[PDB]
């Protein structure tokens, strides 16, 4: 069972229900959906909401 | 922030501080290089504001601060301080010259209305600011941060004489001791989603900072996302 209501479709950020018991994941502005179809990778130098300075 | 910790440099790179007649009087968050989101009770058309991004210690030059002038103030169209200084308590500030985004000056993410609400429902967010570190006490020099849990609606209604409408939420601890405070208003309440922070609230008010039985009151950002996105589109 794969739906957005179950573990967010395993999407890191956003999930949309699609055809045939599948989901389509997506990300906020400045990120790209990764080749694994679930994760969100930066697509700009300083994407939103990320800590980049060494802590 | 009462009961918080010093942020490290670049730990909350979306945080800004506002300066006006009084310096460091409210917080805000970077929406994009030209727009800040804050509380409407902090600002007013005509009163000159400057924004400082990349700030950490307000008393030391750390070579990451970017100061910008505010050229337009957009309180939410439903804000009316004569009725209630704290309802629809949100405003946008347009900067004169864009910020230079970098590791110290980075926008906060803003999800759609549905997901901003889902993220608030996760039940744990971070607040940050240079406000008072004790009720009626001194303000912070170094940016403070604190994790606050969402408080269920019934508990928060039973804790105050004021009506808390559905476009607000409460957060804090049953024992008090950890809360936002005066001077933190307008700053962010953010939820971390797999290492990416999303804006889930605007710090608004409370009755007595960190007092046991009282909570911090926040503006639900989900109710205003469409308006933020429309107004700040570049
Ligand atoms: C941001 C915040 C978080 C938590 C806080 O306890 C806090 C305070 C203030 N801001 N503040 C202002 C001074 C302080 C004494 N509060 C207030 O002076 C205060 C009093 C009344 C209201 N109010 C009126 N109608 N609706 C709400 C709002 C604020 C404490
Ligand atoms: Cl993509
Ligand atoms: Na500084």
């Amino acid at each position: 069972d794969v739906t957005c209501n179950i573990k967010n479709g395993r999407c890191e950020q956003f999930c949309k229900n699609s055809a045939d018991n599948k989901v389509v994941c997506s990300c906020t502005e400045g990120y790209r959906l990764a080749e694994n179809q679930k994760s969100c990778e930066p697509a700009v130098p300083f994407p939103c909401g990320r800590v980049s300075v060494s802590q | 922030v009462v009961g918080g910790e010093d942020a490290k440099p670049g730990q909350f790179p979306w945080q800004v501080v506002l300066n006006g007649k009084v310096d460091a009087f409210c917080g805000g968050s970077i929406v994009n290089e030209k727009w800040i989101v804050t509380a409407a009770h902090c600002v007013e058309t005509g009163v000159k504001i400057t924004v400082v991004a990349g700030e950490h210690n307000i008393e030391e030059t750390e070579h990451t601060e970017q100061k910008r002038n505010v050229i337009r103030i957009i309180p939410h169209h439903n804000y009316n301080a004569a009725i209630n200084k704290y309802n629809h308590d949100i405003a946008l500030l347009e900067l004169d010259e864009p910020l230079v985004l970098n590791s110290y000056v980075t926008p906060i993410c803003i999800a759609d209305k549905e997901y901003t609400n889902i993220f608030l429902k996760f039940g744990s967010g971070y607040v940050s600011g240079w406000g008072r570190v004790f009720h009626k006490g001194a303000s912070a020099l170094v940016l403070q941060y604190l994790r606050v849990p969402l408080v269920d609606r019934a508990t928060c209604l039973r804790s105050t004489k004021f009506t808390i409408y559905n476009n607000m939420f409460c957060a804090g601890f049953h024992e008090g001791g950890r809360d936002s405070c005066q001077g933190d208003s307008g700053g962010p309440h953010v939820t971390e989603v797999e290492g990416t922070s999303f804006l889930t609230g605007i710090i608004s008010w409370g009755e007595e900072c960190a007092m046991k039985g009282k909570y911090g009151i926040y503006t639900k950002v989900s109710r205003y996302v469409n308006w933020i996105k429309e107004k700040t589109k570049l």
